[PDB]
């Protein structure tokens, strides 16, 4: 089928499977992470109509569907959908066996670790992998910034991360780990259009609020006077067609959504918001590293693609951080993808040949050794 | 015998990234010899994986040239 | 296209020229196939010192006519090349100005036409053009790590030279794109990924030109 | 390689290795004494990223690192450390092979014997020099000084020696050791800075500690009235700019460091001071040697950098020493340095060249040697 040893870079970070070839410039097989299940009995007879729905498909059919992420802030909650994501992943829309190549997987910091542990577990067990590693997204996201040092903001459907680095060092005492992410700010966003008037409660509905907060969101680089411009006049009213007629029209709820990111009062989270996790592990690393965090901050995950926020991210770190600092958030168009692009790199290394935890190694001391060959 | 190698220069020459839209760029250019030197270069031919380098083009042509000759007397 | 004056050497070969005889299985002469291995392409964009670029170069400036080089926008200075040293400009023993007209008789012979062979001069002029091509950082306004093209007028005669629209090859040395299933998006070069490109554009362009050179003389 | 047979001076008295070449101005390698070590795991794959920094390159690193200075109060501890720091010492900095050219070695009087012989053993062993000397660093000192009577404070890292020196003949039996040097100033100014508000306690923190203390300390000529002149008014309040932002402003604590030196029960240290080891030491001198101790009291080495302090030792000894005589504290500014200077004049004497320690006559009578040619 395949007559190379190529490696693979899987990716499903929380909320959109990505994935592809070692050695390549963009994934090949990109398609969300979602699992369809008709809510309601079939009546045409000879249709074919599994009960199954995976990938983009769901959603060519999300309206008769119970869409149900499987990861959920980057934990794996049902391990049998999953099982069906990965083998859509491999066989349908990547379309190669799983037995000749060597796999690179990728997780949160400060994950459950039965979630790692099963994970390689499946992927030696069922799919017979040679190879496997368990790869961390945020490292794999300044692998694609082309440095050695920097901390790290990624910001996925799930989970941010703010892994500090430095000069091929992590810092692991000084990383963190935050919950608040692109799926709760679909949900808040999907409660203010409830406040506007716009009633979303199905999940296709849900992932229409996704669309939205895809399309027409911005930062709020001020937010008090962006909120009383927001009040004042109608110049940030804007129309978007929903799929199948009736038109929306969003005022303040157009900035309100991001803020949240940046407050997470609005949603009710007890945290600092993401401009103060950042601070707080740049203080948590020590004395001497502190000038390379801040002309090397990279902001290069998910939920980072609304526009200005670099500049809300400066000019709030610069309010935070002490004077006669050069405050760099290296904001490169390429993310959303540089997870994956670090995939592709780091599975490319001459180096990283002899760190795969392989069989005849896993079968040696069990599913344990991912904690001592990996992390 | 033994051959003394400057290093100066290495990774300098190792560098023969020739992405996307410098293909596609000459691909689009009227001059047809050099849509007959970038084949490509066409968007409706996706890409590939498509990574450099110099190294692994002039190794795996010793080994194609070693493949081809050490296939004859 | 393949010889070069070495530290150690007048002349030199850096390459390798493979050569098919091909017999009838009873015993008769059918053909031959020529084929190229391992071309030093490094020597086109930079030589170490003492040492000379490809012939075809210093045959294509000395030997030239005046419609030519106006045609093809060459100043015939050695000086006026990054591609190009002062040094090696000239060597006894090898005149190249009657050689220049010794490989394009010998180029008719083997049987191009002129407005091939003359195309073929385009882009060897556009591979030795791509030298004087320079860059600098993008910081008015900075953002975000941007290389930037140093003048226009070297870069709007090489488009001329190979009609093509002069904003699609600036954005092509300054940013790369990734593309996805559904979108794609460029993000930006930094300046020596920008250096590295030039050259790698140049001695692609020319290894790729003489593959095709040795294709079209296998016909 | 090299052309010569130029005596290499390797000067580590107790913090600061400086070396060079003889019949030289200034020494050519001079970096800090320490090596480095990662104190937490690596991540990213192909870095390099050794497990040794020695001299400033760890400075570079030194948020990372646990910095160790293998030599504590002129006593080697760490044999294959101080092995780290002579190989980078010759190899990286110097650039030179250690095959070809005699040593120039420098100690401590009154040293525990082992440092000597077994730093011998070292130097014929395992770099395998031609020729070997083990100079005492007080005496080169008063080389530097152009003069061959008078009395030598140097006051290294580590020690000071008060070594008396009359017309070529040294006196053995006045010599003097304090162990009272500037790296307990350091940690006493790390204490009473942590007493000021400003806590420091990684060893990093340590050497920006020691960074404060070479910039912005004076000697404080009267420390009673200077100390209610700082009591008094913010005239003496000075702000520095921390690595990485936070500014300090040290009262006076900008004097409280070299008092210590002048007075060790500030330091709990059980002591007489620098100025009564010098008088101690000019008092067990014999009667008609004093009065050319006290025209050529030599303060020449390290930790006297900072300013007046010829002042406060003049004006110290003025009280100690009986009338008409004529104190003169004779401090070149070249110091900090006049060891390895001595070094290189005693080096590049041609009375010296048959006072080394050579092989085949280390190996005549083994490592033994050196406590019965050197001194
Ligand atoms: N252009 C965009 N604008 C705003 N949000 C976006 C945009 N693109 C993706 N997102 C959000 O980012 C999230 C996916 O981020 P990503 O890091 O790709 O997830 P994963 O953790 O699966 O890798 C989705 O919830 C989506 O809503
Ligand atoms: N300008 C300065 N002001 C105050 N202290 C200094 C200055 N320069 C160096 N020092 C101190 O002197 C010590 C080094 O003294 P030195 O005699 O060079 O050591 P070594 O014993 O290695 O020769 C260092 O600990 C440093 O703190
Ligand atoms: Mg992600
Ligand atoms: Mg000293």
């Amino acid at each position: 089928d395949e007559d190379e040893t190529t490696a693979l870079v899987c990716d499903n970070g929380s909320g959109l499977v990505k994935a592809g070839f070692a050695g390549d410039d963009a994934p090949r097989a990109v398609f969300p992470s979602i699992v369809g299940r008709p809510r309601h009995q079939g009546v045409m007879v000879g249709m074919g109509q599994k009960d199954s729905y995976v990938g983009d498909e769901a959603q060519s059919k999300r309206g008769i569907l119970t869409l149900k992420y499987p990861i959920e802030h980057g934990i794996i909650t049902n391990w049998d959908d999953m099982e069906k994501i990965w083998h859509h992943t491999f066989y349908n829309e990547l379309r190669v066996a799983p037995e000749e190549h060597p796999t690179l997987l990728t997780e949160a910091p400060l994950n459950p670790k039965a979630n790692r542990e099963k994970m390689t577990q499946i992927m030696f067990e069922t799919f017979n992998v040679p190879a496997m590693y368990v790869a961390i997204q945020a490292v794999l996201s300044l692998y694609a910034s082309g440095r050695t040092t920097g901390i790290v903001l990624d910001s996925g459907d799930g989970v941010t991360h703010n892994v500090p680095i430095y000069e091929g060092y992590a810092l692991p005492h000084a990383i963190m780990r935050l919950d608040l992410a692109g799926r709760d700010l679909t949900d808040y966003l999907m409660k203010i259009l409830t406040e506007r008037g716009y009633s979303f409660v199905t999940t296709a509905e849900r992932e229409i609020v996704r669309d939205i907060k895809e399309k027409l969101c911005y930062v709020a680089l001020d937010f008090e006077n962006e909120m009383a411009t927001a009040a004042s006049s109608s110049s940030l009213e804007k129309s978007y067609e929903l799929p199948d007629g009736q038109v929306i029209t969003i005022g303040n709820e157009r900035f309100r959504c991001p803020e949240t990111l940046f407050q997470p009062s609005f949603i009710g989270m007890e945290s600092a918001g993401i401009h103060e996790t950042t601070y707080n592990s740049i203080m948590k690393c020590d004395i001497d590293i502190r000038k390379d965090l801040y002309a090397n901050n990279v902001m290069s995950g998910g939920t980072t693609m609304y526009p200005g926020i670099a500049d809300r991210m400066q000019k709030e770190i610069t309010a935070l951080a002490p004077s006669t600092m050069k405050i760099k958030i290296i904001a490169p168009p390429e993310r959303k993808y540089s997870v994956w692009i670090g995939g592709s790199i780091l599975a490319s290394l001459s180096t990283f040949q002899q760190m795969w935890i392989t069989k005849q190694e896993y079968d040696e001391a069990g599913p344990s050794i991912v904690h001592r060959k990996c992390f | 015998g033994k051959v003394l190698y400057q290093v100066e220069g290495f990774v300098d020459k190792n560098n023969d990234l020739l992405y996307r839209d410098l293909s596609q760029a000459m691909w689009k250019a009227g001059h047809a010899l050099i849509k007959s030197l970038f084949p490509e270069g066409n968007p409706a031919k996706v890409n590939l994986k498509r990574p450099p380098t110099a190294g692994s083009q002039f190794k795996a042509s010793v080994a194609t040239l070693m493949k081809n000759l050490q296939t004859k007397n | 296209f393949g010889n070069a004056k070495t530290v150690r050497n007048d002349n030199s070969s850096r390459f390798g020229k493979y050569m098919d005889i091909e017999f009838d299985f009873k015993g008769d002469p059918l053909g031959g196939v020529i084929s190229n291995y391992l071309l030093e392409k490094s020597r086109v964009v930079k030589q170490p010192r003492g040492e000379r670029n490809f012939h075809v170069f210093y045959q294509l400036l000395s030997g030239a006519s005046e419609e030519l080089l106006h045609k093809l926008k060459l100043e015939r200075d050695f000086s006026r090349y990054n591609y190009l040293s002062l040094d090696s400009a000239k060597v006894n023993g090898v005149d190249d100005a009657a050689n220049f007209r010794t490989v394009r008789n010998a180029m008719q012979i083997v049987g191009f036409s002129d407005p091939e062979a003359e195309s073929v001069l385009e882009v060897v002029a556009a591979v030795l053009k791509l030298g004087n091509i320079e860059f600098k950082p993008e910081s008015r306004m900075n953002g975000l790590d941007e290389s930037k093209i140093k003048d226009k007028n070297e870069l709007k005669e090489i488009c001329e030279l190979t009609s093509i629209d002069q904003v699609v090859l600036e954005r092509a040395f300054s940013f790369r794109t990734v593309e996805a299933k559904q979108e794609k998006v460029s993000t930006t070069l930094n300046v020596a990924q920008a250096y590295y490109a030039r050259d790698a554009l140049a001695k692609n362009l020319y290894s790729r030109l003489f593959s095709w050179l040795v294709n079209r003389i296998n016909e």
